[PDB]
RNA sequence: GACCAGGAA
């Protein structure tokens, strides 16, 4: 079709089973990195706390707080605080959301992600909503409480990501695999007794040929083709994971060429 | 009768509270069970 | 890793691995000479004395004391108190420390001198001399 | 409206000034604990 | 009571405590701004500027060496050999 | 301990973050150094005259 | 033996060591903090007087 | 001390999943190795996650005020 | 600050 290709082997809302081909391998590992550390996301990354009652402390919270995924589609349109030309934050470049809760019922109160909700304005974006994937749809549970505890804070969500803080990853663990029958002798087998016998096979040899062993070492060979899968935390889709991570990965090697010119 | 100073006691020793303390006595005598 | 240290996966630690709470409690009271000559829990200013400490008097309230849920650092002061003459006494956080104050607490001695217990929590996360 | 301290067992509200002697309202214990700022602190999340 | 020059029998080299002590004490009299004997091209370390005054012969200072008995020779930091 | 002349060094410094001191692994056995938690001492030279000393 | 054949001294530091692969063999990598402590008393000199008031 | 948000290692989502597995436990009375699996844990780093962590939280709620 | 006691590369 073009330069390098894809062929999708499974798809779902969090994960992205395919195969890249005709490419660099060092191209393929660049977008694998991407991925996991540039790729913009929102998460709440400052905590205000009115009342804590909890056998939680303040921070122990906020941490936790960091780490619930936030509606992060329309993130592109939303500024960098950083970037942003009001002291402090404004609804240009964050999202608040508040969080009050106390222990009515005499049995154990929970308090969930779903539990928190949006007080700043959202210009109509997809943004800041927490994230559900819950099959009641609770999402995170954050805290416990008991009768007159008590959890009253505020929360400002910003741009941020990965390679700042881990909180900010749209994507976790990716996949990432090549020459499943190692023709490249890329590795070296360690082994008792068979290289062979000692070593799974991986789901990946399926889509390759066997090597067959009548055969000379092929040293012209070079890494193309390579299985992977992508897994998305939520605050993006998988697929947008994958364009994104191509798009910021590109808009990066374009910034090179944009300084090369500015000289 | 008379007194004579005082003895330190071990606690969950047959002389401490917490020795027939039960566990929910304990939790809300603020001692860890 | 060489040679007994390890390398630790950041991205790891922000998820929230091997961290930790800490606390102290720092404690004080008032000391009464004999013939109700006594100490005072108070924030002082100025006046006749001169001598007290060289951080910020102001994180505390009128009962020489901070209320828990400040920041502090330095040589803050924790606790304010006051010795007489015939007009310092104060107990600043630990110098090489910093935190916020976690559980303040307001009680008498066996005797009958007003008691004080100052705790601070800190969180320690995982950084480069840290031990395994 | 606005407390000074806690009672530490029962946890009653207890608004109590200095010279006083320290002691809990129907709780007899001395116990007593000092109640958060009103200055709202605040934590980055991370 | 010092030996005279002509019967010197110490090593004409210089010493690695001679030298330090020589680099030494140069730099610390050019940082207290004493003259210097020598075109700083662009010096302005009183150390580099004490190895450049050394690697060109123009320290003018001298090392007594003491003999177990008490006496000496002195000697020149010009004289002295620095193949050390 | 510093039973050696090996065991007090005159080094480069290279300021640098994080709060340990950074030391190159080769110079590691002459002061019997591993890093499973163990501290050193640095001292600072004062006079023109003593850094001489440690840098000859 | 503890007051004149050793002593307590000034201009000093501690802490924990670790080792760099990237370091050069001697010089020794110092935590900003303790670069920021630590002093070395130069005397102001046309070579240096620009750069020590910028120091300052 | 409560479940964490998102596994240390992959950063997989995992506090949602708590009293899901907790249920997979009493009321179906399935094992572990499939409670796990059936909230689709599949990378040993997510499953440690969960498999050893000491809930503590509801100890500490015992205590009063 | 003496002094005692306990625990670490
Ligand atoms: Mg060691
Ligand atoms: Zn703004
Ligand atoms: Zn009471
Ligand atoms: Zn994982």
């Amino acid at each position: 079709e073009e330069g390098p290709q894809v062929k999708i082997r499974e798809a779902s809302k969090d994960n992205v089973d395919f195969i890249l081909s005709n490419v660099d391998l060092a191209m393929a590992n660049s977008l694998r990195r991407v991925m996991i550390a540039e790729i913009p996301t929102l998460a709440i990354d400052s905590v205000e706390v009115e009342t804590n009652t909890t056998v939680l402390a303040d921070e122990f919270i906020a941490h936790r707080l960091g780490l619930i995924p936030l509606q992060s589609m329309d993130i592109e349109q939303l500024e960098y605080s950083r970037d942003c030309f009001c002291e402090d934050h404004c609804d240009k470049c964050s999202v608040v959301l508040t969080l009050q809760a106390f222990g009515e019922s005499e049995s154990t109160t929970n308090v969930y992600s779903k539990d928190l909700v949006i007080v700043s304005n959202l210009m109509g974006r997809n943004i800041g909503h927490p994230i559900i994937q819950d099959k009641e749809g609770n999402g995170v549970l954050i805290c416990k409480l008991r009768k007159g505890q008590e959890l009253k804070l505020t929360c400002v969500a910003k741009k941020g990501i990965a390679k700042e803080h881990a909180k900010w990853g749209p994507a976790a663990a990716i996949e990432f695999e090549y020459d499943p029958w190692n023709k490249l002798k890329h590795t070296d087998y360690w082994y008792e007794q068979d290289s062979a016998k000692e070593w799974p096979q991986s789901k990946n040899c399926e889509y390759e040929d066997p090597p067959n062993e009548g055969d000379p070492f092929d040293y012209k060979a070079q890494a193309d083709t390579f299985y992977m899968n992508v897994e998305s935390v939520g605050s993006i889709p998988v697929d947008q994971v994958v364009v994104r991570g191509i798009d910021t990965l590109q808009k990066k090697v374009a910034s090179i060429l944009l300084a090369l010119t500015q000289m | 009768k008379v007194f004579i100073g005082r003895l330190p006691i071990m606690l969950r020793s047959k002389n401490c509270y917490l020795s027939e303390a039960t566990e929910s006595d304990l939790y809300k005598l603020k001692e860890c069970p | 890793n060489q040679e007994d240290s390890m390398i630790m996966n950041q991205s790891s630690i922000d998820r929230g691995l091997f961290r930790s709470l800490f606390f102290r409690s720092y404690m004080d009271q008032e000391k009464k000479y004999g013939m109700s000559i006594t100490e005072t829990f108070e924030k002082p200013q100025r006046t006749n004395t001169l001598r007290m400490k060289h951080g910020t008097y102001d994180k505390l309230d009128d009962d020489g004391l901070i209320a828990p849920g400040v920041r502090v650092s330095g040589e803050d002061v924790i606790i304010g108190k006051t010795t007489p003459i015939s007009s310092d006494a104060s107990t600043p956080l630990r110098s090489t420390e910093n935190g916020i104050v976690d559980q303040v607490l307001v009680t008498t001695n066996q005797d009958g001198l007003k008691f004080v217990k100052v705790r601070v929590r800190t969180t320690k996360i995982p950084q480069i001399g840290d031990k395994f | 409206a606005t407390l000074k301290y806690i009672c530490a067992e029962c946890s009653s509200k207890l608004s109590l000034s200095r010279t006083d002697a320290v002691r809990c309202k129907d709780c007899g214990h001395r116990i007593l604990l000092k109640a958060r700022t009103k200055r709202l602190v605040q934590f980055e999340a991370r | 009571k010092a030996i005279p020059k002509d019967q010197r029998a110490t090593t004409p080299y210089m010493t690695k405590y001679e030298r330090a002590r020589i680099l030494g004490t140069r730099a610390l009299q050019i940082s207290m701004n004493a003259p210097v004997f020598v075109d700083l091209e662009g010096e302005t370390d009183p150390l580099r500027i004490a190895m450049k005054e050394l690697a060109e012969k123009k320290i003018p200072l001298v090392i007594r060496r003491y003999l177990p008995d008490g006496s000496f020779e002195d000697w020149s930091v010009e004289e002295l050999i620095v193949d050390l | 301990p510093s039973l050696h002349k090996m065991s007090m060094m005159a080094h480069r410094v290279k300021v640098i973050p994080y709060s340990t001191f950074r030391l190159n692994l080769s110079v590691t056995s002459p002061y019997n150094a591993d890093f499973d938690g163990d501290e050193m001492n640095l001292h600072v030279p004062q006079s023109e005259e003593t850094r001489a000393e440690l840098s000859q | 033996r503890g007051n004149l054949m050793g002593k307590r001294v000034d201009f000093s530091a501690r802490t924990v060591i670790s080792g760099d692969p990237n370091l050069e063999l001697d010089q020794v990598g110092v935590p900003k903090s303790i670069a920021k402590t630590l002093t070395y008393p130069e005397v102001v000199t046309p070579y240096n007087i620009d750069r020590l008031t910028q120091l300052v | 001390m409560i479940v964490p948000v998102r596994c240390f290692s992959c950063g997989k989502v995992v506090g949602d999943k708590w009293e899901s597995y907790l249920n997979l436990l009493q009321e179906d009375e399935l094992d572990e190795g499939t409670a796990l699996s059936r909230l689709g844990l599949k990378r040993y780093c997510c499953r440690r996650m969960i498999l050893t962590h000491v809930d503590l939280i509801e100890k500490f709620l015992r205590y009063n005020p």
